[PDB]
RNA sequence: GCCGUUUAGGCCACGGAAGUUUGAGGCAAUAACAGGUCUGUCAUGCCCUUAGAUGUUCUGGGCCGCACGCGCGCUACACUGAUGUAUUCAACGAGUAUAUAGCCUUGGCCGACAGGCCCGGGUAAUCUUGGGAAAUUUCAUCGUGAUGGGGAUAGAUCAUUGCAAUUGUUGGUCUUCAACGAGGAAUGCCUAGUAAGCGCGAGUCAUCAGCUCGCGUUGACUACGUCCCUGCCCUUUGUACACACCG
C-alpha cells in the first residue's frame, strides 16, 4: 500500500522552484508522510560563447551565454493517488514534474 | 583472381576494395576490354577518355589509352606494369609547375 | 676531460684513480666531493661515477646519493 | 548538408545541445531561447 | 685497460667509434637507428655496458649475423625497414650504402613512371602535401 | 603492512620475490615491446617485467575491480609530437593483460565479476608478508 | 593613533576569512566614423541578369599552387636536461533513435602498436569519470660531443574515418638525422595565485587543433613611482588652422 515515489523537479529559475518544492513538502507534511527531501544536484549551467560580431572586424570580442537549470528529488512513502491528489496543485511557469517510481 | 591481387595491393589499395567498387568503376573497367576488341591486330587501341580520377590501376588496365580529366583537359595515359597500384589521379597534373 | 671516454684507456684501469690521484683530491678541503671534482681535476663523470663505487667496495670513502645525481665525498676520517 | 534552422544558411552554425542556429541568428534569439548574459 | 682498445671499427663501411658505447655507436651505420641496435645488442647477447671498442671481435661477427640475417633470428616482421618489398616482395633490413642505392631506385621508378611524387621530387618542390607560400 | 613500506623498496622487494619465488611463463616478445605508443626505446632493465609485475599487483591490492584499459592510462603518459604539442597517450594493453592473467596463473589476483580485478586472500597474504621484510 | 579647513578624506595598527571599491567580470552616457558588414537573415532601395541564366543541381579541378617580403604562433638550441623504471595529485566541461548496440564508452578476449570481436551501463551528482593529466617527485643510463639535444625532409609498409584520402585526412612500425651554438636594428605583454611552465575540456567535427574560448596544476623577479618617451583628462595661453598640423 506504500510505494517509494520519487518525484523530480526540473527549472531555470531557483525561485519559481523552491516556492512549488516548498509547496509539495509542506502538502505532503500535512498528511504525515515520510519525506526525504528536498536533494539539491548540481547545477548545471550550459554554456555558449559566441563572438558578438556578425561580420569578423575589429577587436574580437566575445560573449558567453549561460541557462542554469536546477534539479530538485522529492522522495515520498505512499500510493500513487494520494501523491497525485498532493501534485495536482497550482504549478508555477517553468517548472517540470515528472513523478515515477523507484524500484 | 582477385583476392591475392590485394595482398600483394597495398592498404589504401585493399582497403578501397573491401568497401566494394560501385558502379562507376565497373562501368570503366568493361571499355578497356572493349577498346582492346577494337584495335586492330597488334595495334594502338581507342583511347578511352574518363572522368573518374578516385579509380585504382588494376592488372587488367595495362594496355588502355585512358584519358584522365584533370578539370579542364582530358590528357591520355598510357599504362605500364609499374603502374599498379595508384590511381589515374596522379597521371593527369591538374596544375601547371611554376615559373616566376 | 673526456672522463666518459676515458673509461677504458690503460691508465684509467691501471692505477690512475685508485689512490694515484684521489687520494688528494678530496684532501684539498680534506673532504671534497667527487661530483665537485668533476672540473677542478678537469677529469668529469662515469668514467667517474663508476669509480666513486669503487672506492666505496674498496672500503675508502663514504658517500650520499641523491637526485639531480649528487655524488659526494669524504677522505678518510 | 547542416543548416541555420532560422535562416538556412551554412557558416558558424551552433549545433552544441541541439540549438543547430548559426552564430547571428543565436544572438539574435537569445534572449527568447533563455540565454542570459551573466558574466 | 683495453689494452686492444679500437677506437675505429670500419663496420659495414661506416667508421663507427671505438669511444662510444656499444647500442650508439652501431648506430653509426646508415640503416641502424636506436630501436635496431637495440635488438642487435640483445640478440648477439652483448653486455650493454660495455664500450664499442672494449668488444671482442667473435662477439662482432655475431652482431653483422643478426644484422645481415634480421629474419632468421626472429627478429619480427614489422620490426624491418623494407616490408613487403616491391622490387622482389621480401621483408629486408636494408644498410648503410643500399639504402641510398634502394632510394634513388625508388625516386627513379616514380620519375620514369610520370608519378606525382616522381616530379615533385625532380622539379625539388615538397613531396609530402605541405603548404609552400612560406616554407623552404 | 603494505601500507606502512614505501613503495619503491617494497616494489623492489617484491619483484626480487616472484625472480625467486618458482616461475613464470615470460613471452617470446618480451626483449622487443616498448610498453608505450609514445615510448622511445624499451625498458632499460632486463628485469622490467617483474618490476612491472611487482608495481602492478599493488595497485590491485589497493583498489578493485581495475581492468585493462585502466591500467593502459595508469601507466600512459606524455608523448611528444615533434613540432606539434605533446598530449597524453595510453600504454600498450598486451602487456597490461599477460602481467594480469600471469598473476592469475599463480594465485596473486583474480578476475571479478561486476568487471574488473581484484586481490585474492593468498594474494593478500604474501603482499603482507614481504612488506614485513622491507627495512 | 597621526596628518587634514582638524570637513571631505588620507596613511598606520590590533582584530579579522577578507581592510587596493576584497579579487575578477557583466552592464555602460552625449556626440561621432562616409569604420566593417548587401558573403548571416525569404533585412532592404536602386541597378544588372533571369533560359543559350549571374537561377538550381550534377561531375571533375582550384581555394593548399611557390624565386620571394610580412603578421599571430608551435618545436627547440640541452645536464635547473633527454631517455627508461618506480611513484601519483586537479578543475571546467561533454555524451541528437546516436539503427536495431548507437553518442560517451566501462568490462572480457585477440594484437608489438595501430586496431578489432563479445558481453554491457548511461538521456546521466546514478555509466563513461573519486575524470588514476602533465609538469613535478624518485632511482638508474647518458657526460659538454650538432651528443643519447633537435626532429625538419624523405623510403617502405600496416590500420582507421569516410561514397571517395591522389598534391600524402589521421594514427601506428622500422628507417632517413637538415637548420638551430640563446638570436642585429627594432619591438610586445605583464604588478599576485599574477608572469611564466604544465597538461585537460569545449567550439569547429564522419575524419583532422600547432587556433580560439574556458579550466585546474606548479608558482616567482621587480615596483608600490613618474611624466622622460607614447598617449589621455581638466585649466590658462597663442593661432593666418575649421576636411581642423596628415592644417
Ligand atoms: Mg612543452
Ligand atoms: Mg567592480
Ligand atoms: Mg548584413
Ligand atoms: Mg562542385
Ligand atoms: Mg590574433
Ligand atoms: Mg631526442
Ligand atoms: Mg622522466
Ligand atoms: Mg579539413
Ligand atoms: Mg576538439
Ligand atoms: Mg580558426
Ligand atoms: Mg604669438
Ligand atoms: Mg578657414
Ligand atoms: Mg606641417
Ligand atoms: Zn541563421
Amino acid at each position: 500500500v506504500q510505494h517509494r515515489i520519487r518525484i523530480t523537479l526540473s527549472s531555470k529559475s531557483v525561485k519559481n522552484l523552491e516556492k512549488v518544492c516548498s509547496d509539495l513538502v509542506k502538502g505532503a507534511k500535512e498528511k504525515q508522510l515520510k519525506v526525504k527531501g528536498p536533494v539539491r544536484m548540481p547545477t548545471k549551467v550550459l554554456n555558449i560563447t559566441t563572438r558578438k560580431s556578425p561580420c569578423g572586424e575589429g577587436t574580437n570580442t566575445w560573449d558567453r551565454f549561460e541557462m542554469r537549470v536546477h534539479k530538485r528529488v522529492i522522495d515520498l512513502v505512499s500510493s500513487p493517488d494520494v501523491v497525485k491528489q498532493i501534485t495536482s496543485i497550482t504549478i508555477e511557469p517553468g517548472v517540470e514534474v515528472e513523478v515515477t517510481i523507484s524500484d | 583472381s582477385t583476392d591475392d591481387l590485394v595482398q600483394m595491393f597495398p592498404a589504401r589499395a585493399r582497403r578501397r576494395f573491401k568497401r566494394g567498387l560501385k558502379r562507376k568503376p565497373m562501368a570503366l573497367v568493361k571499355k578497356l576490354r572493349k577498346a582492346k576488341k577494337d584495335a586492330p591486330a597488334g595495334e594502338k587501341p581507342e583511347p578511352v577518355r574518363t572522368h573518374l580520377r578516385n579509380m585504382i590501376i588494376v592488372p587488367e588496365m595495362i594496355g588502355s589509352l585512358i584519358g584522365v580529366y584533370n578539370g579542364k583537359t582530358f590528357n591520355q595515359v598510357e599504362i605500364k606494369p609499374e603502374m599498379i597500384g595508384h590511381y589515374l589521379a596522379e597521371f593527369s597534373i591538374s596544375y601547371k609547375p611554376v615559373k616566376h | 676531460g673526456k672522463q666518459k671516454e676515458k673509461v677504458n684507456n690503460a691508465v684509467l684501469f691501471d692505477q690512475a684513480t685508485y689512490d694515484k690521484l684521489l687520494t688528494e683530491v678530496p684532501k684539498y678541503k680534506q673532504i671534497t666531493p667527487s661530483v665537485l671534482s668533476e672540473r677542478l681535476r678537469i677529469n668529469g663523470s662515469l668514467a667517474r661515477r663508476a669509480i666513486k663505487d669503487l672506492m666505496e667496495r674498496g672500503l675508502i670513502r663514504m658517500v650520499s646519493i641523491h637526485s639531480s645525481q649528487q655524488i659526494f665525498t669524504r677522505a678518510t676520517n | 548538408s547542416r543548416v541555420c534552422r532560422v535562416c538556412g544558411n551554412s557558416h558558424g552554425l551552433i549545433r552544441k545541445y541541439g540549438l543547430m542556429c548559426c552564430r547571428q541568428c543565436f544572438r539574435s534569439n537569445a534572449k527568447d531561447i533563455g540565454f542570459i548574459k551573466y558574466r | 685497460a683495453g689494452e686492444e682498445f679500437q677506437h675505429i671499427l670500419r663496420v659495414l663501411n661506416t667508421n663507427v667509434d671505438g669511444k662510444q658505447k656499444i647500442m650508439f655507436a652501431l648506430t653509426s651505420i646508415k640503416g641502424v637507428g636506436r630501436r635496431f641496435s637495440n635488438i642487435v645488442c640483445k640478440k648477439a647477447d652483448i653486455d650493454m655496458n660495455k664500450r664499442a671498442g672494449e668488444l671482442s671481435a667473435e662477439e662482432m661477427d655475431r652482431l653483422m649475423a643478426v644484422v645481415h640475417n634480421p629474419r632468421q633470428f626472429k627478429v619480427p616482421d614489422w620490426f624491418l625497414n623494407r616490408k613487403k618489398d616491391y622490387k622482389d616482395g621480401r621483408f629486408s633490413q636494408v644498410v648503410s650504402n643500399a639504402v641510398d642505392m634502394k632510394l634513388r631506385d625508388d625516386l627513379e621508378r616514380l620519375k620514369k613512371i610520370r608519378n606525382h611524387r616522381g616530379l615533385r621530387h625532380y622539379w625539388g618542390v615538397r613531396v609530402r602535401g605541405q603548404h609552400t607560400k612560406t616554407t623552404g | 603492512t603494505v601500507k606502512d613500506v614505501n613503495p619503491h623498496e617494497f616494489v623492489k622487494a617484491y619483484s626480487a620475490h616472484l625472480k625467486r619465488s618458482g616461475k613464470m611463463e615470460l613471452p617470446e616478445w618480451v626483449d622487443i615491446v616498448k610498453t608505450a605508443r609514445f615510448k622511445e626505446l624499451p625498458p632499460s632493465d632486463a628485469d622490467w617485467y617483474y618490476i612491472r609485475a611487482a608495481s602492478m599487483a599493488r595497485k590491485i591490492y589497493l583498489r578493485q575491480g581495475i581492468g585493462i584499459g585502466g591500467f593502459q592510462k595508469i601507466y600512459g603518459g606524455r608523448q611528444r609530437n615533434g613540432s606539434r604539442p605533446p598530449h597524453f597517450c595510453k600504454s600498450s594493453g598486451a602487456v597490461s593483460r599477460n602481467i594480469l592473467q600471469e598473476l592469475q596463473k599463480m594465485g596473486i589476483i583474480d578476475v571479478d565479476p561486476k568487471g574488473g580485478r581484484l586481490i585474492t586472500s593468498q594474494g593478500r597474504r604474501d603482499l603482507d608478508q614481504v612488506a614485513g621484510t622491507v627495512p
